[PDB]
């Protein structure tokens, strides 16, 4: 049970690292091309955004 | 399950690699000629 639980605070560590670095992407995607008319073609809108 | 799990981890992989070969395709192109370029040795460019 312990060595469940630690694996599991291990994948908890792991979906949190990920979640913040995906927060990170989302902010710039809204800083990026949502608030702006960016030129990233397929970065978030595929074809000429 | 570990065999579910790494056959959905292959198939969203391979979903991955099409969409950015989705990406890479262009709308239109240009077949490439050998001595293109003119002068521009890009003989190493060449898909022959
Ligand atoms: C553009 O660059 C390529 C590669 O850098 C050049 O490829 C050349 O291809 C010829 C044909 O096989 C090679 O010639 C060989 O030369 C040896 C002696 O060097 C000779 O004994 C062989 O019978 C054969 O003729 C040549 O080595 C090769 N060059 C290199 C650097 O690999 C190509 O010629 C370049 N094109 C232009 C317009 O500069």
């Amino acid at each position: 049970r312990l060595t469940t639980l630690n694996a599991f605070v291990a994948q908890q560590l792991v979906r949190s690292e990920s979640a913040a670095l995906s927060a990170q992407l989302a902010k710039d995607k809204v800083n990026e091309c949502v608030k702006a008319q960016s030129k990233r073609s397929g970065f978030c809108g595929q074809g000429t955004h | 399950k570990i065999n579910q799990a790494l056959h959905g981890a292959n198939l969203r992989q391979d979903d991955s690699v099409r969409n950015l070969f989705a990406s890479v395709k262009s709308s239109q192109s240009s077949p490439i000629i050998p001595g293109f370029g003119g002068d521009f040795n890009l003989t190493l460019l060449e898909p022959v």
